[PDB]
């Protein structure tokens, strides 16, 4: 399918506003479970829930562990760069 | 059996 690359702004009193789950332990890429209304996933746009992440700000993800991407994302700031294609 | 976690 088509990767998608995704523009989200991001004050840094705020979330991303998205939850993720998969991730390398569990066979499969990180997920996007949920957007959240209001938050930044969801006010930019163009995430999807069960899209897989392939990449954020340039930093592959496609092999991570869960807590690996958790610690990955959660460390990004400012104009994110997502990666992602519907599974 | 997955982790989920809001970010």
């Amino acid at each position: 399918g088509p990767i998608r690359k995704v523009l989200l702004l991001k004050e840094d009193h705020e979330g991303l506003g998205i939850s993720i789950t998969g991730g390398k332990e569990h066979g499969v890429p990180i997920l996007i479970s949920e957007i959240h209304p209001g938050q930044p996933a969801d006010r930019c746009g163009g995430l999807h829930v069960g899209d897989a992440i392939l990449a954020v700000n340039g930093v592959n993800l496609r092999d991570t562990k869960h807590k690996e991407a958790v610690t990955i994302l959660s460390q990004q700031r400012g104009e994110i760069e997502f990666e992602v294609v519907y599974v | 059996r997955w982790q989920d976690t809001r970010l």
